[PDB]
């Protein structure tokens, strides 16, 4: 000629309902 | 060369891998093109057959020259898209020379 | 009564008068390679990939079309009916764009198989290929129609099974493109069936664009709950999340079709 | 042996020379025995054509009588119909443009004479839209005839009813096809229907229908007036009767003469028309039936006689009997190449073979004219040619393959040299 | 449209847990009999396998496409 | 074959058959069988073309409306036939026959002359939007091979110069003697009438008995 | 962070992994690299795209740069072509 | 020279004139 770290790169498959922060 | 990763997630590299090593899941990138969200070669599972090198239509996955990648921990051996793409960038010059020498034969 | 006897390679099957040559082969059990012929869609004869050779006859006949007559022995694996398929497959493939690793009807192609079983080992089309212009048929069906083999099953379904009567052929020659003349979306229920019915992957599903590839998909047969017709459906799951729901045939409830909502 | 007498020549008004209009037609005496003929019976009319043994005057050759006999079967409650195709897209068929323009009436009484033979309720004439002026002439003629009461209900003072209509073509060669003429008449795209349901049983507006070359309908009255025998004698065996011959290209006086059939090919350019431009030895090839039929080289031309079967023995078709002649001054590789260009710009695309196959031969043929393609490709074109010949839904794919087959069959050395010429200059 | 995969009967064990793996996100399964699908030529033989092996069975009758009458001439009917 | 709506060519261009045109429309229908109107789409589409050469998307929609057919049905008919023009057409719209018969008899010859005279490429309208040249296929009338159909005029047997003469006639004045500008009537052997030079037999000549 | 922005989160039970060891992510992300690629102007209605180098490139595909409205993009290279 | 001159509507209008003669529809 003149330490790794393995991880999943995909997103969250099943998003989760978030409860209403408004109290009732 | 431009900088667009060659893989287009046809996923037959996954189909022909004898050891079930390659795991690929894909989704259309915003560009609208087809790319792999996750490409994981489990090197401990891989038996280095070289069929993936064979199968790829765009020849995105290649058997690179380096044989010295011994690792202290088992997790390091599992490789995601970022390690392989980084491995690709580091050895691209020699990989290109090697494919250049052997493509007429294939 | 009403039972002609026709021989499919000398098997003396007996069929009601008025059954097509393709249908006669089916009861013996043989499959004529076919494109543009769907059981619940009108016979059109566009592809002529089904040419067979009735015995003692000068020309080969169109299976899907010729009503079988009395005592005509069909020779489905003759030296002729294979040159009548080895030479048609030459043509369908000639203008075809080879983006099979883009075409998500990769393993779900009735055109690679028939090429891979009944067609030819190599190509002789040293000339150039054609290209059509991708248009918008809506938000559900992705029409990468440079793939189209002009088999007119869409134009049929879109008129016969669903009453949309919008999709149509436009022009003549090798630039007959089967897309809406003006860009009006194909908005109707029963719309997604076009995907399932186009054997080519020209127009396929846009949400399930590139999430999977069919060999991987584990297929579990279940029931439609979105609507009360209770249409039978097959849920295709990969590594534990559902990737597609496509129809599975129930003569009485959904005969090969499912709603736009439940897929 | 040709040389038909002027008297025997059915289309006297050819070239005009006699008022194409009714009063000229009356001097022609075209409407002379029409009432009698219809009175005799439909069965009497078909007896006349069966005795005549007339062959189809359009590109396809079939017994005219048997074709008409097919829809003579009892009506099933659907009105039977007559379709006359005045479209003649094939190159060299100015054959029909004459009868329509010069002698419109002959065809009008051809229509009703033919109509009672098939018991047709009405006849639609599909003159190609290109000919707008031609249309102007026929309906003027059709209008005259009804005014006279020759056509219409109780036509020609007889029980029988007939109505004749003219339909506008729209520049399509394929419209000419028998199943496709119908669909254009039906108003859908001009795409040939499939063969199994023969146009007799299904057809225009789904009613029984029959299609005839305008020459075939026009020769009907006379064939009945002169009797099948008179007409039968001129022909040769199965071949019979005079058919108009059009000679165009590389001939001193190109013209359409209705000289007798079974004419030596050397004789019709040499004796009538005009001798081959440049001499009878300046004949690289002859296209007997028009573009669809294979061209025959001069070697056999002189020996050949112009008959439907004669050409068959010769591997070529009488077809529309349009003689196109090519002197030694023409690049045949390019001549036939434009006919394949003629067919890529025209085939409907309904069937896979023709759609891609004709385009595939066009691409190879253009390379062949340049000489860019290698010698081995020639055989492929042949092979591509027969794939399209037997697999097509209609005959046009049949027609596209034959000129390609002719060029390889007799002019294979010339194409190889064009192959060689380009390879040498690199 | 091929029907060569609708010919032989198959008996398939009930589907079980497929939790995501924390380190790489690969699907993980604790059920051994999941990927096993045995193929049996006839309904009677498959039922026999379940009985002697002691697995519970719920056979589903084959449903084959009903004969459908087709004829190119029929759609050309303007009437209908 | 895609109509991308353009301000000029799009339905904003309202289309409606002239009271006179609509009349023409109806009679046609009756020509066809009763209960059958669809069969008239072509003839009608032709009168929309007669009305206006452009025949925009708006015009086809009206045709489908008047003929009560699926609109696409009209769109398919317009696209299949070359007779219909879906783009603006030159006032004269000359078309040159270039099939082998005409080419063998020099059809190509004519083309070069016409391109120069119109001073424009083949396939587009003159700037003056005076003439439009197109290489059309066999237009019939081959015996007379050199040929150039102009709005049905169907001039025939033309030598290069003749056309220039015709074009000039078109450019200044009108009706330039359309037809074979040759000395042969309709189609006739240039030598004469070998077929029949005698007088035509009259009515009931040699009419066979029976 | 990464191509599809993998972000083991501040509350995830997996972000524990990088502690004392870096993560594998990519500079010169491809998502933007072809966007950085100039539009290949062409004369012909249709154009090929060997990917560059024939056997070493990609399945050869013919793209229809027929509408200036859209620069054809070979599904393999993501290269836009400007009619 | 009738052939020599005709209007764009000759075919259609002539036909309409013939409509009266045209026999009754099916
Ligand atoms: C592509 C194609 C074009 C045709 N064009 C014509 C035509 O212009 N005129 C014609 O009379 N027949 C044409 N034919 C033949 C007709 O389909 C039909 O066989 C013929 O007109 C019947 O006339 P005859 O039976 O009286 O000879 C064509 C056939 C094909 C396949
Ligand atoms: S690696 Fe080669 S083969 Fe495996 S998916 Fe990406 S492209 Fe297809
Ligand atoms: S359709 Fe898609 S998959 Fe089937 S062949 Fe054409 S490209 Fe390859
Ligand atoms: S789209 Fe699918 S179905 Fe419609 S024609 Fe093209 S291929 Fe046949
Ligand atoms: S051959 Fe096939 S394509 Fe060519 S015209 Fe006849 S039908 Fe249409
Ligand atoms: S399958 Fe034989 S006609 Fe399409
Ligand atoms: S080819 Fe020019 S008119 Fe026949
Ligand atoms: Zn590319």
């Amino acid at each position: 000629p003149t330490q790794y770290v393995p991880y999943s790169t995909t997103r969250k498959k099943i998003h989760e309902w978030v409860p209403p922060s408004t109290p009732y | 060369p431009s900088g667009e990763e060659r893989c287009i997630a046809c996923k037959l590299c996954e189909a022909i891998c004898p050891a079930q090593a390659i795991t690929i899941e894909a989704e259309p990138r915003a560009d609208g093109s087809r790319r792999t969200t996750r490409y994981d070669i489990d090197m401990t599972k891989c038996i280095y057959c070289g069929f993936c090198q064979e199968a790829c239509p765009v020849d995105a996955i290649v058997e690179g020259p380096n044989f010295e990648f011994s690792t202290e921990t088992h997790e390091e051996l599992l490789y995601n898209k970022e390690k392989l793409l980084n491995n690709g960038d580091k050895w691209e010059a020699e990989i290109a020379a090697n494919i250049q020498a052997d493509y007429l034969y294939r | 009564s009403n039972l002609i006897e026709v021989f499919v390679d000398g098997q003396s099957v007996m069929v009601e008068p008025g059954t097509t040559v393709l249908q006669a082969c089916e009861k013996v059990g043989m499959q004529i390679p076919r494109f543009c012929y769907h059981e619940r869609l009108s016979v059109a004869g566009n592809c002529r990939m089904c040419l067979v050779e009735i015995e003692k006859a000068p020309k080969v006949v169109a299976a899907c079309a010729m009503p079988v007559m009395k005592g005509w022995n069909i020779l489905t694996n003759s030296e002729k009916s294979k040159k009548a398929r080895e030479g048609v497959m030459e043509f369908l493939l000639a203008n075809h764009p080879l983006d099979c690793p883009i075409c998500d009807q990769g393993g779900e192609c009735d055109l690679q198989d028939q090429s891979m079983m009944f067609g030819s080992d190599r190509s002789r089309f040293l000339e150039g290929k054609r290209a059509v212009e991708d248009k918008n048929i809506g938000p559900l069906v992705k029409t990468i129609m440079t793939r189209c083999i002009q088999c007119t099953r869409c134009i049929r379904f879109a008129s016969e099974i669903a009453g949309v009567d919008d999709l149509g052929t436009t022009g003549r020659g090798n630039d007959m493109q089967v897309g809406t003349y003006i860009e009006k979306m194909f908005m109707s229920e029963l719309s997604g069936n076009v995907i399932d019915i186009c054997p080519v992957g020209a127009l396929t599903s846009k949400p399930y664009a590139f999430t999977a590839r069919p060999w991987e998909t584990r297929k579990t047969e279940s029931i439609d709950v979105m609507d009360a017709v209770g249409s039978n459906i097959v849920v295709s799951t990969r590594t534990g999340e559902v990737m597609r729901i496509l129809p599975r045939m129930h003569e009485d409830i959904n005969e090969e079709w499912i709603s736009d909502k439940t897929r | 042996f040709g040389s038909l007498k002027d008297e025997d020549r059915i289309f006297t008004n050819l070239y005009g020379r006699h008022d194409w209009r009714l009063k000229g037609a009356l001097r022609r005496g075209d409407w002379y025995k029409t009432k009698e003929i219809l009175l005799k019976g439909p069965d009497w009319i078909l007896g006349e054509m069966k005795t005549s043994g007339l062959r189809g005057r359009g590109g396809a050759g079939f017994p005219t009588g048997l074709k008409w006999s097919f829809m003579n079967k009892p009506s099933d409650g659907r009105p039977k119909y007559l379709v006359v195709n005045a479209d003649e897209g094939e190159p060299g068929t100015c054959k029909d443009r004459e009868i329509m323009r010069h002698d419109p009436h002959k065809l009008v009484e051809g229509c009703l004479v033919g109509g009672r033979a098939m018991g047709a309720r009405a006849a639609y004439i599909y003159i190609r839209g290109e000919f707008y002026n031609e249309a102007s002439n026929l309906q003027v003629a059709i209008r005259e005839a009804y005014e006279a009461g020759l056509i219409g209900k109780n036509a020609c003072g007889s029980d029988y009813d007939f109505d004749v209509f003219v339909v506008r073509g729209a520049g399509a060669y394929i419209c000419g096809e028998e199943t496709a003429l119908i669909e254009s008449i039906e108003g859908k795209q001009g795409k040939p229907r499939l063969k199994p349901p023969f146009p007799a049983d299904v057809g225009v507006f789904g009613c029984p229908t029959t299609v005839a070359n305008v020459e075939t309908v026009a020769v009907s009255p006379t064939i009945c007036r002169r009797g099948g025998t008179w007409f039968a004698g001129f022909g040769r065996e199965r071949n019979s009767g005079t058919k108009l011959f059009n000679i165009s290209g590389h001939v001193n006086h190109p013209c359409t003469v209705e000289e007798e059939m079974s004419v030596p090919l050397k004789e019709l350019i040499e004796k009538h028309a005009g001798g081959v431009t440049g001499g009878w030895d300046n004949l690289l090839a002859v296209i007997p039936g028009g573009s669809s039929t294979p061209l025959i080289p001069k070697s056999v031309c002189e020996t050949v006689l112009m008959d439907f079967d004669a050409l068959v023995q010769a591997q070529t078709g009488l077809g529309t009997a349009a003689v196109i002649v090519m002197d030694r001054s023409t690049d045949i590789v390019k001549a036939i190449a434009r006919l394949i260009e003629f067919y890529k710009h025209e085939s409907c695309g309904q069937c896979t073979p023709c759609r891609e196959g004709v385009d595939w031969m066009n691409k190879v043929m253009a390379r062949f004219v340049k000489g860019d393609a290698r010698p081995a490709e020639i055989d492929s074109l042949w092979e591509i040619s027969k794939q399209i010949e037997g697999h097509t839904i209609c005959a046009l794919g049949d027609g596209a393959a034959w000129p390609v087959q002719g060029l390889i069959r007799h002019f294979r050395p010339e194409l190889e040299d064009r192959m060689q010429r380009f390879a040498q200059q690199h | 449209s091929g029907v060569n995969n609708t010919k032989k009967w198959k008996m398939e064990f009930d589907t079980r847990e497929r939790w995501e793996n924390p380190l790489m996100g690969w699907a993980s399964t604790a059920d051994p009999l999941s990927n096993m699908v045995l193929t049996f030529s006839a309904k009677e033989d498959a039922i026999a396998f379940a009985e002697k092996n002691g697995w519970s069975y719920d056979v589903e009758e084959k449903k084959v496409p009903k004969p459908k009458s087709k004829s190119y001439g029929a759609n050309f009917s303007w009437n209908k | 074959f895609v109509h991308r709506d353009t301000p000029e060519n799009n339905p904003d261009t309202p289309f409606d058959f002239t009271p006179e045109n609509y009349k023409r429309i109806e009679a046609i229908v009756k020509n066809y069988p009763e209960g059958h109107q669809a069969a008239a789409v072509l003839p009608v589409l032709d009168l929309a073309q007669r009305q206006n050469g452009w025949l925009p998307i708006s015009a086809m929609n009206k045709v489908a409306e008047v003929l009560q057919v699926p609109p696409m049905r009209v769109y398919e008919v317009a696209t299949f036939y070359t007779m219909y023009n879906r783009k603006p057409v030159g006032k004269y719209h000359i078309q040159v026959c270039t099939t082998t018969p005409c080419m063998l008899r020099d059809s190509d010859s004519i083309l070069e002359t016409l391109q120069r005279k119109l001073g424009i490429k083949v396939g587009e309208t003159t700037p003056d939007k005076l003439f439009t040249l197109i290489e059309v296929e066999c237009l019939g009338a081959c015996v007379n091979a050199p040929m150039v159909q102009i709005n049905d005029n169907y001039y025939e047997d033309l030598t290069p110069k003749d056309i220039e003469e015709i074009i000039d006639e078109l450019k200044a004045g009108k009706v330039p003697k359309p037809g074979p500008r040759s000395g042969r009537f309709c189609c006739e052997p240039a030598g004469g009438l070998t077929s029949l030079t005698e007088p035509p037999k009259g009515p009931g000549f040699g009419v066979q008995a029976g | 962070i990464t191509h599809t922005g993998q972000v083991y989160d501040e509350k995830d039970y997996r972000r524990v992994r990088f502690v004392d060891r870096q993560k594998e992510v990519n500079e010169n992300f491809a998502i933007d690299l072809i966007a950085q690629q100039p539009v290949n102007e062409v004369e012909h209605r249709i154009i090929a795209c060997d990917g560059g180098g024939g056997a070493l490139g990609h399945p050869k595909v013919y793209i229809n740069l027929d509408k200036e409205t859209k620069t054809g993009t070979c599904g393999y290279c993501g290269l836009q072509f400007k009619q | 020279l009738q052939h020599h001159d005709y209007n764009t509507y000759t075919f259609l209008d002539l036909n309409l004139d013939l409509s009266k003669f045209r026999l009754p529809q099916p």
